[PDB]
């Protein structure tokens, strides 16, 4: 009657009796649940609408530019992606909404450049394609930043790089923010050379023009392709050669496909059109002597989550509010991991930082999620869990909804700064792949403790409800009002409203996305899918 | 335990009693909401039984202050 | 070497270092400043009694060397450098 | 008037004003100081007397054995050491008082074997010499243990091994404790082979007999020497060959120098006498192609301690007492380190574990010393200091006077076991050389936290006043009396006295030394010298 079973029986049990299964059914009849669902639905609809208007174009200027692009026999950038990748395969486009409201007077769609992780011949590659319909493809500062981010991801994951080049060059209006610096246009060539030296293949396909500095992109690649009609490569353009020597030459006879493919030797493959160029790119990828898999083990015997992700938004409260309600992040985890199974690490110690083990399509992942205010115990627990995962080469997944640490004389006397430092050190010095998602708010040093942008996660994504700031909007308003003794009592509400509006504007997901502070905004229900793709991208890492 | 005399985690204001006085509540079930630093913290029942509150709503509590009694009703 | 104040994120600089020095009068280390603690819990505390040299050098353990003034702090810094076993 | 000087002025200042100089003058007029001095003087006199009677022999049986040994043309073991090492050079003899009162009825002087670190041709070597005047040189269990300890020290410090072999073999009376086990007679050959494979030279000089297993010692060495008259090597002795085949052969014609040096080829050098054998040993050492120094930097610009070590005993109270007084260990440190300079690590945090940096003859060393009861803060401080020294490749010096951790509900709730574990892990997993000296008492898990014998220090020495036990004598008496409910009130004092006497007997320095629990007992005033030698022995480590 006592100790009759065997623990393996509980390990292999139906979901009702399996003890490591999270049970968080949706309270669909609760009015707060319905309000949260409506808010999340509106946010996700707005996100999809913005992505769709970027893809299809909105203004008449976009239509004219696309008509000019098509009339030249050119494929659109997303069409080039569709016809370069394997026909039925995922594509992880990273910074979809970059450049949104970033430069006044310009609709810098996608930042003028499309970056993503695609699958060619079964191999994951990083594709960087210039959008010639955005100011002729000229590089804005955000364009350079996005290109560098794509190169960084590819280098740290050993993903071969494919550059579909169609760009006028750096824009001379903002040359101060584009040409001279460490993280500027020359860093592209620095990264390209260093990746080529490390055995990571660099492929360039010149679908259009590349002028001045951009001309280094085809020349510094391991293999390059140039299209006959539209492909031109030269360090000095026809205006420069005319202003220098007084000679008039067309771009075709200056740096066309014939001169660079028959005489110069800069390019290696002659493409008749865009489709032939993409075929040649696929042929180049096919002949990379990269092994299919170091370990032939599959391990694809996984079970989908037991709860529908579509109701995740029901559990997500309004982050922008006078008093922000709390929720259990486990209800989110139950809708993202295999079989809703989750082995919690220290269930009774942290109590505000949930640390545990889970699986995404059979891939074991350590999950660190915020569940309230960070304490010394929670920081110690997080640091210990990160060390434990690092010693086992287990990738880490951070779910950030953080509003700083606990304040007070007792907590500082107990050494909360030291424990936060321990957590930060553990996160910073680990070598396992790290993926972070901002599901709630990321404010202040707590962000630093939860693998923020500065701590080199492989990928970082934000939900449409997420807010990122140095401090919370209400906290900023209260602290600034209290500190500013010059402010009169008659002008308190206006000051608080102004600072709250500024923090709401600069903390929104779109504000962060337009500045490459994250790797895109994703819907909560797609979160699991995104994670899986990201994890797969890290499988080729050394 | 059959009494479950829980204490407040930190000073704050009790905003709303999520369950009426004399109501049966299960383990891990919310009974009241505590607000501090403009953050909602929810107090949960630690065992099954009828919950009777001790502190009035819309007030203020201190560190380690008794909140309610959870008596296992027969 | 904490010659002055380090608040919020800056407080990580002393805590993440191999060895740290804090000056008595002017050295303060805390993640949350007195304005923040007052806006949160309604309590008034001076920076010295919140994150001063005594609390971080006798009880907290964040800092390793207690400096009486700037000159003593620089002397302790030189002493730390002297004991790096670098050939 | 404010900030007039430069910190380098304080760094280079007379001892009165240099701020990192420990000032602990002796209170020579204090009666307690005089009593402590008298106790320490008596203990050190007893130690020297025991060493002297071991060297010169006490009983008439020792005199007869030495007369037989000399009449054979053999040098005594200490004389062999004196004539093998460079004429004016230090020799660190390790287990001087091993085998003391260990086996009833036998005066196993030095455990039947002398082990030490000497200097030959300017190179530090490990010398292991059998004492044929102790039961014919037969290996007691303590003899095997001491030989293995010498081999371990030599292997971990890359000291070439010289074995002066004169031994009958394992004694058959205690063969159960000598022949079969991991840490038994065959482990000598295992260590010899593994050291030879690692490039650590193994040299054997057969001054006498080596029978059965001992015959492997010359045969498994890189180079071997055998003396003509007294050297015999054979796996089967004349008694065995007569009992087997019925043939009578003398040891000389069975395994003498001629057969093993002209026909067998087991030995490489033919020695006419002991002096020629030692000369050939020196010649072998001379031709080890070992570089004089990896770095020719000297760094010998050091200053002796500013206080006389001869008064250290004045600060040392009576460890065996009903209530043990406390003292400041810094007063000891001021009499051991260069210029009495000491940079304390966390002067105000631990307050019971003194951690700091010092120098011994110019060699930088981290010192961890006990100064009271271990707390969580002290354990954390010790662990952090050990990590800091490990990251800098700074050798560690532990000064143990420990009586366990702080007990209580609050301290266990605060996680004192976790912090003690952190300290133990830091001590165990470090790779820097560690030297520990028991200056006071080492009791229980605190011993484990302070680099005890089980945690692989390079060397471990005990002062003559030191006591080592699982718990203190008073603590053992009180706890055993309280726990034992069977004990009657009429029989309490006798039980406490008996357990106190047992713990005093089994915790004494001589009891520990006879069992190879340490590397010898040293006087406090010699402590600095010993440390220096030990540190030098670690300079050839990889
Ligand atoms: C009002 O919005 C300000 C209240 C204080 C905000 C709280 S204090 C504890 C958390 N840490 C932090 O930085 N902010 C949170
Ligand atoms: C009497 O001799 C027993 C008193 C207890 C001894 C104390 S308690 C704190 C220290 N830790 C330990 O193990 N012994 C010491």
């Amino acid at each position: 009657e006592v100790y009759l079973f065997h623990p393996a029986q509980y390990e292999s049990a139906p979901a009702t009796t399996r003890p490591n299964v999270l049970h968080y059914p949706a309270e669909s009849t609760n009015p707060e649940f319905k309000a949260n669902t409506e808010r999340m639905k509106a946010l996700t609809a707005e996100l999809r609408r913005r992505v769709q208007v970027i893809v299809d174009g909105d203004s008449e200027a976009d239509k004219r530019a696309r008509d000019r692009h098509i009339s030249r026999g050119k494929l659109l950038v997303h069409q080039r992606i569709e016809k370069l990748v394997d026909p039925m395969s995922p594509f992880l486009e990273l910074s979809q909404l970059a450049g949104g409201d970033l430069y006044p007077g310009e609709a810098c769609h996608r930042g003028g450049i499309l970056t993503g992780i695609g699958v060619v011949h079964g191999m994951r590659v990083m594709i960087v394609a210039n959008d010639a319909t955005v100011k002729g493809g000229t590089y804005y500062p955000i364009t350079v930043k996005k290109h560098l981010r794509a190169q960084r991801i590819a280098e740290e994951n050993r993903l071969p790089c494919i550059y579909l080049v169609d760009s006028g060059g750096a824009n001379l209006g903002m040359q101060g923010d584009v040409f001279p610096d460490e993280q500027h246009f020359g860093r592209i060539f620095f990264n390209q050379a260093n990746m080529s030296a490390k055995g990571i293949a660099q492929i360039a396909t010149v679908m259009g023009s590349c002028t001045a500095g951009g001309a280094y992109v085809p020349a510094m690649s391991d293999e390059s392709i140039i299209v006959k009609g539209n492909g031109t490569i030269f360090l000095g353009g026809p205006p420069l050669v005319f202003a220098a020597t007084g000679e008039e030459v067309t771009p075709e006879e200056l740096g066309g496909a014939d001169v660079h493919c028959r005489a110069s030797g800069v390019t290696d493959y002659f493409a008749t059109d865009d489709l032939h160029a993409l075929y040649l790119t696929r042929r180049i990828v096919a002949n990379l002597n990269r092994n299919d898999c170091e370990r032939p083990c599959r391990g694809r015997e996984f079970t989908p989550p037991l709860y529908d992700p579509s109701e995740i938004g029901g559990f997500i409260p309004d982050m922008g509010a006078d008093v922000v309600k709390g929720f259990d992040v486990r209800a989110v985890i139950a809708r993202l991991v295999d079989g809703s199974e989750f082995d919690e690490f220290k269930k009774l110690y942290g109590d505000t930082l949930v640390c545990g083990f889970a699986r995404f399509e059979g891939m074991l992942v350590g999950i660190v999620a915020n569940n309230g205010i960070l304490y010394s115990e929670s920081a110690l627990k997080g640091a210990h869990f990160v060390e434990l995962c690092s010693h086992r080469n287990i990738p880490l997944l951070f779910l950030q909804n953080i509003t700083g640490f606990m304040v007070g004389k007792t907590y500082e006397e107990g050494g909360i700064a030291k424990n936060g430092a321990k957590l930060v050190t553990a996160v910073s010095t680990t070598h396992v792949p790290k993926i972070t998602i901002i599901i709630g708010g990321s404010y202040g040093a707590g962000n630093y403790g939860m693998c923020g942008r500065a701590f080199g996660p492989r990928f970082l994504f934000m939900w449409p409800n997420a807010r990122i700031s140095v401090m919370g909007g209400n906290q900023a308003a209260t602290v600034l009002a209290l500190t500013n003794s010059k402010l009169r009592e008659n002008e308190v509400q206006d000051f608080k409203a102004k600072v709250r509006s500024k923090y709401e504007y600069e903390g929104s997901c779109y504000y962060s996305t337009a500045r490459l502070w994250d790797d895109g905004v994703i819907a909560p229900e797609d979160t699991r899918a995104v994670v899986v793709q990201a994890l797969l991208s890290t499988l080729s890492a050394p | 335990n059959g009494s479950a005399s829980v204490l407040s985690p930190m000073p704050g204001k009790v905003t709303k009693l999520l369950v009426a006085d004399g109501t049966l509540v299960q383990q891990g079930q919310a009974i009241l909401i505590l607000e501090a630093m403009k953050m909602e913290h929810v107090v949960k029942a630690s065992c099954d039984g009828e919950v009777k509150f001790c502190v009035h709503a819309d007030g203020i509590v201190g560190g380690s202050t008794l909140l309610a009694h959870i008596a296992s009703a027969a």
